[PDB]
């Protein structure tokens, strides 16, 4: 075969001290309270249990003619082998829809972004998975059915009551998850411009009604008041900070400078009311830095975010999409009546998903930016 | 201007069902309520139930409550009448008639031709 | 206790004044904006004035501009409106609202606090006690049936009129309408009670008209011709 | 001028039901919008403010939001407690506020017309120089109605006066009646005066008169 050993080896050459490393990382970055730590955490502990065993494989490919080890051994690489498999991608997707709650309902959902509540998911999704692929360990009829005992690989033919299995494998193992984190970067990307669908609609209100003031006021102030309020909304519909707690504070002043203009317009002092109008440029000019700032360490959040979302989607696609397509094909080709081609591809494409343990790791300079502070200490180390 | 056409009842054994159907024609009804009258043997003009015109509910006769439903397709420019769990003594012909009347009156002008519902 | 009491409400012939005034307790009037919404009788709210004593802002309707005046006198923690130049359409209850000052949530929280309200009643009308008619059934009337019977109390003045049945004897069955104004300044009220037919004969039927504001009652028998 | 408008000005339901109430904004207003809850005889209570937030001691029953300029007020479940009239008001400013007309809920019930009775002036009122014809319709199950008073065949319009009783608190029906008014002059004319009666729940107009 060559290529399965030759894969093999770079996976364990790279993804143990890399998933190590990755792994001490995660740690630090739940010690700091980043939700996102216990999920990477997660993901490290379950390559570091998959790699452990691909060695014994690696040697039946390079030195041996069968299965030494007997029967008892394929039980437990092949529940590895499937458990590594998906228990990434149910990772994989449950960072996309953290991040997508993240970014679509920071406030409405901030009970779910708890550190425990992350540690109660992940205890669940283990517990599930287990229990879901733990039968063939109870029962031994399907593993025979399914393997053929002198050497790990499923039969060349293959009975029901496993080719139905393979198809809710590739239905719900796949696609439903797969399906959910295309669907939640859809979602956050609709949700950011949406972000651009409201305030840039209060600005132009708030600028071009006083525009008309000064050139004109009643109906002009009552839109800028209306927009104004709406602006505070919007800082509202993030979390707490100081630069919130201040545009708030801008805010009130402005709503109130507002109000001044109004009482004069009321009072049916026009050249007054515009002196009044005229104020809320002084306003305004006393936060646009402040703003601008404040955008920027937003713009380059949402690249990251974005970044992120696209790098899970290609990661899942790139790492598992080919063995999907081959099983799903694999299994179609036996619902009714060229079969060696599906075969051989398949067998080698289920060499291709180990990359999962090498690529997991790449996360890290993704979630959070300790990725710099690492070069640094790399550079110090040099 | 407009003639109800009615269509759906015949024979149905006791405790069965039948869906009556009534369409415009002539004039878009969306704009009006529309309402189903019994005509018993013997027992005639007997209020059924009334769709309005939307979000506006529908009302029924007690002697029909729960038992028969009416609702609306305006995309259709029909009516529908649910007759569900039929006794012997809802054996009449069923009207379709429009309330002319866009503040719910009861102004019927147009009155549809009335199809026969025989339950045994 | 947070309250607004509102007083001074009363009849007023068409042109003249009234003072209500709107006491409060708990707050104090400089603490909040105070408004006034009128409810005519049978319709929805309309705002009519506002007054902010802590900035000296005022405002109003464009239905009673240079007609009212809203003012306010903190020493006595009480507000009022004097109403001027009143016209048949000024006819409302008047109540006093609280709603707080920007910012925060004493503004978004609007009228949390509504006092009881007042009736004003502009009309020309004087006193009137009733002219109280039988509306007595007649015996062709769905026939073998429940018979209405009732009196029509007509041309009264002002609105506050009790009617009953046999002296309170008679709950079942009795419908009171609201009286309604009638071009001449006057009210008019209807009140039937429905009765099976043959009761026709006996059980007398009185029906028992109550002006507490014109010390007048009238006791008539309603009875088929 | 910021004018709101409710869709639903009077909507029909169970106890128990869901009920839906929708104001529409002529214009943006922030979520500037609170819903009360007025009784007969009684001031206005706010059940929410900022198209949102329920006013504390108002049931959770009571829920609301907005999107865009469009509001909607929504009880999850009537109870015997939530028939009032419900108002949409604007609060962006002092001077600028404004309420919707107000939509009532009503009990539902099953229809059944009314019982039409004609009643005819008599003596101890004609003798005044007055007359006047009053028409009653008992017990009517839905609210809307039309009563029509024909004198010889010819409809007249102007000259009468309609009142309506509240939903019975034991039927949870209505009561109307109408009243003709006439001098003596137009009185001592004529010699049919009718009450011609339509509604949802009748196949055709009920009428009942009146021979001099």
């Amino acid at each position: 075969h060559l290529f399965p050993p030759s894969l093999y080896i770079f996976v364990i050459g790279v993804g143990l001290p890399t998933n190590c490393l990755a792994l001490w990382a995660a740690y630090r970055q739940v010690q700091q309270r980043n939700e996102l730590g216990v999920y990477l955490m997660n993901l490290s502990i379950a390559d570091l249990l998959y790699i452990c065993t691909l060695p014994l494989w690696v040697d039946y490919f390079l030195h041996h003619d069968n299965w030494i080890h007997g029967p008892g051994s394929c039980k437990l690489f092949g529940f590895i082998f499937y458990t590594n498999i998906y228990i990434s991608i149910a990772f994989l997707c449950c960072i996309s829809v953290d991040r997508y709650l993240a970014v679509a309902h920071p406030l409405r959902f901030a009970r779910l972004r708890r550190v425990k509540t992350a540690v109660a998911v992940s205890s669940v999704v283990w517990a599930t998975e287990l229990g879901a692929n733990s039968a063939p360990l109870f029962h031994d009829e399907l593993f025979r059915d399914r393997y053929n005992h002198t050497f790990c690989f499923e039969k060349f033919p293959m009975e029901g009551w496993v080719a139905w299995m393979n198809l809710y494998r590739v239905f719900v193992g796949f696609l439903f998850p797969w399906a959910l984190m295309l669907l939640s970067y859809r979602g956050i990307l609709r949700a950011v411009e949406k972000r651009r669908a409201d305030l840039e609609d209060n600005w132009e209100t708030l600028n071009d009604n006083l525009k008309v003031i000064e050139k004109a006021v009643k109906d002009a102030l009552t839109k800028m008041r209306a927009a104004a309020l709406d602006a505070q909304k919007a800082t509202d519909k993030s979390p707490d900070s100081p630069e919130m707690k201040d545009f708030r504070h801008g805010f009130d002043i402005l709503v109130g400078q507002i109000d001044d203009a109004l009482k004069l317009a009321n009072e049916g002092k026009v050249k007054e009311a515009q002196a009044a109008a005229e104020q809320l440029k002084t306003t305004r000019n006393a936060y646009i830095q402040k703003y601008l700032d404040w955008e920027r360490e937003r713009l380059k959040r949402l690249e990251r975010i974005k970044r992120l979302a696209l790098s899970l989607i290609a990661i899942v696609l790139v790492c598992f999409a080919p063995y999907h397509v081959l099983l799903l094909s694999r299994s179609a080709i036996y619902l009714g009546r060229f079969e060696e081609r599906v075969f051989s591809a398949y067998h080698s494409s289920l060499a291709f998903t180990s990359l999962n343990c090498v690529a997991d790791p790449i996360l890290y300079c993704l979630v959070n930016e300790g990725a710099r502070s690492d070069v640094a200490k790399a550079l110090h180390n040099l | 201007q407009v003639q109800l056409q009615e269509s759906g009842g015949g024979l149905v054994q006791p405790g069965g069902s039948l869906r009556l159907s009534c369409a415009a024609s002539g004039r878009t009804i969306s704009r009006y309520a529309m309402s189903w009258f019994r005509q018993a043997p013997g027992k005639e003009r007997e209020f059924v139930a009334v769709a309005r015109r939307s979000g506006d509910g529908a009302f029924y006769a007690d002697s029909v409550q729960g038992r028969f439903t009416v609702s609306r397709d305006d995309a259709k420019n029909t009516v529908y009448l649910q007759m569900n769990s039929l006794k012997p003594e809802d054996t009449a012909v069923y009207y379709c008639a429009i309330d002319s009347d866009t503040f719910y009156s009861g102004s019927y002008d147009y009155w549809g031709q009335g199809t026969q519902v025989t339950v045994s | 206790e947070v309250q607004l009491v509102e007083s001074g409400g009363g009849l007023v012939q068409p042109g003249g004044s009234l003072r209500l005034s709107c006491a409060a307790s708990g707050f104090n009037v400089v603490d909040f904006s105070l408004h006034w919404v009128r409810q005519a009788p049978g319709k929805g709210l309309e705002w009519v004035a506002y007054i902010s004593s802590s900035s000296g802002s005022t405002s109003y309707a464009d239905s009673v501009k240079g007609r009212f005046t809203i003012s306010a006198d903190t020493s006595k923690n009480t507000a009022y409106l004097q109403m001027n130049s009143l016209r048949a359409e000024d006819t409302a209850v008047y109540y006093c609202a609280r709603w707080g000052y920007w910012p925060g949530e004493p503004w978004w929280k609007a009228f949390d606090y509504w006092g009881q309200g007042t009736l004003v009643t502009v009309s020309s009308a004087s006193t009137k006690g009733p002219s109280v008619f039988p509306l007595a059934p007649s015996s062709k009337s769905t026939s073998g049936g429940t018979a209405a019977l009732g009196c029509l109390v007509k041309d009264y003045f002002p609105e506050p009129v009790t009617v009953s049945w046999n002296s309170g004897a008679l709950t079942s069955g009795v419908h009171t309408f609201p009286a309604v104004l009638q071009s001449s300044g006057l009210y008019s009220l209807s009140s039937v009670v429905t009765v099976p037919s043959s009761s026709l004969g006996t059980q007398t039927y009185i029906c028992n008209v109550n002006h507490k504001p014109s010390n007048t009652k009238v006791d008539k028998k309603v009875e088929p011709k | 001028d910021i004018q709101m408008t409710q869709s639903p000005s009077s909507l029909s339901a169970s106890v128990g039901d869901r009920v839906t109430i929708t104001c529409r904004a002529s214009q943006s207003v922030s979520s500037a919008v609170a819903w009360y809850q007025q009784k007969p005889g009684k001031a206005p209570k706010l059940l929410i403010y900022s198209a949102s937030s329920l006013y504390s001691g108002v049931p959770s029953r009571f829920s609301g939001s907005r999107s865009g300029t469009d509001f909607t007020l929504t009880i999850s479940s009537l109870q015997p407690e939530d028939f009032a009239t419900y108002y949409c008001q604007q609060y962006l400013y002092y001077s600028l506020v404004t309420f919707g007309q107000g939509t009532k809920v009503e009990i539902k019930r099953t229809v059944a017309a009314p019982s039409v009775f004609i009643f005819p002036p008599s003596d101890s009122q004609l003798k005044s120089g007055t007359a006047s014809v009053v028409c009653l319709l008992n017990n009517f199950y839905p609210r809307e109605a039309k009563v029509q008073w024909k004198v010889d065949n010819a409809l007249q319009s102007g000259n009468s006066q309609e009142s309506v009783t509240e939903q019975d608190s034991k039927d949870s029906t209505y009561s109307l009646s109408s009243t003709l008014t006439l001098s003596k002059a137009d009185y001592e004319k004529h010699k049919v005066y009718a009450c011609e009666v339509t509604h949802q729940g009748l196949s055709s107009p009920v009428t009942k008169s009146f021979n001099r």
